[PDB]
This record gives C-alpha cells, sequence and structure tokens, in this order.
C-alpha cells in the first residue's frame, strides 16, 4: 500500500538529481533540448522517437518511470537517436557522436556507482504486479 | 544516417 509510492517517490528524487547532474555537464548542452525540426528538417525521417534531458526531466515529474531500467532507457534512446542520425564525417560529427556515448557511459556510471540493486529490483517489481 | 546538424 503506502510504501509502493515511498518507492516511487524516492526513485523520482534520485532520478531528478542525476539528470540534473546531466543536463549541467557543459559535454550534454546538446542533449538539453529536443532536436530542432527547423535546423534539421530531415531528423524526423531517421529518427521515429526523438528524446532528450528535457523531456527526461518532464517525464520524471509526471511520474512516466517507475524503474531506473525505463530511465535508462531514455537515456539510451537519446544516445541511440544521435548515433543512428549523426555521419561520422565531419570533426562536429564525431565530436556529438562521442559525447552521446559519454552521456550514456556517465548515466550508467552515477547510477552503477550511486543506485541500491535492492531498491531498484524493487523498483521493477511492483512495476510488475500492476 | 541522416545528413547532419550544422
Amino acid at each position: 500500500e503506502e510504501q509502493e509510492e515511498d518507492t516511487f517517490r524516492e526513485l523520482r528524487i534520485f532520478l531528478r538529481n542525476v539528470t540534473h547532474r546531466l543536463a549541467i555537464d557543459k559535454r550534454f548542452r546538446v542533449f538539453t533540448k529536443p532536436v530542432d525540426p527547423d535546423e534539421v528538417p530531415d531528423y524526423v525521417t531517421v529518427i521515429k522517437q526523438p528524446m532528450d534531458l528535457s523531456s527526461v526531466i518532464s517525464k520524471i515529474d509526471l511520474h512516466k518511470y517507475l524503474t531506473v531500467k525505463d530511465y535508462l532507457r531514455d537515456i539510451d534512446l537519446i544516445c541511440s537517436n544521435a548515433l543512428e542520425y549523426n555521419p561520422d564525417r565531419d570533426p562536429g560529427d564525431r565530436l556529438i557522436r562521442h559525447r552521446a556515448c559519454a552521456l550514456r557511459d556517465t548515466a550508467y556510471a552515477i547510477i552503477k556507482e550511486e543506485l541500491d540493486e535492492d531498491f531498484e529490483q524493487l523498483a521493477e517489481e511492483i512495476q510488475e504486479s500492476r | 544516417c541522416g545528413r547532419g546538424k550544422g
């Protein structure tokens, strides 16, 4: 009963804190806002599910993540979108692709270091029964 | 891949 929602409240606070650390990292500025179809008109022809850190924050606040796993799915989507969309020619292209990997690696490192595995396992199993 | 940004 009441305890299931304290897990989720605590997960959201943790996720808010991780996302804020990612979003203020200068390396990841390019991921803090949606890709702009006016600037990149062909983006929608490559990427079916856009994702960025400001959307991740909105999703946290709107209770769209019940697990760190679903949260990392969206981090992963940000990275995999950047790798699928951006070619590997220019230095600017390489830079944004490396940044996308570094975003994923940093989120995973933070979560590996700070997240209690039994707290995550509880989250996942509450999500299951529901 | 897409065209690329910039």
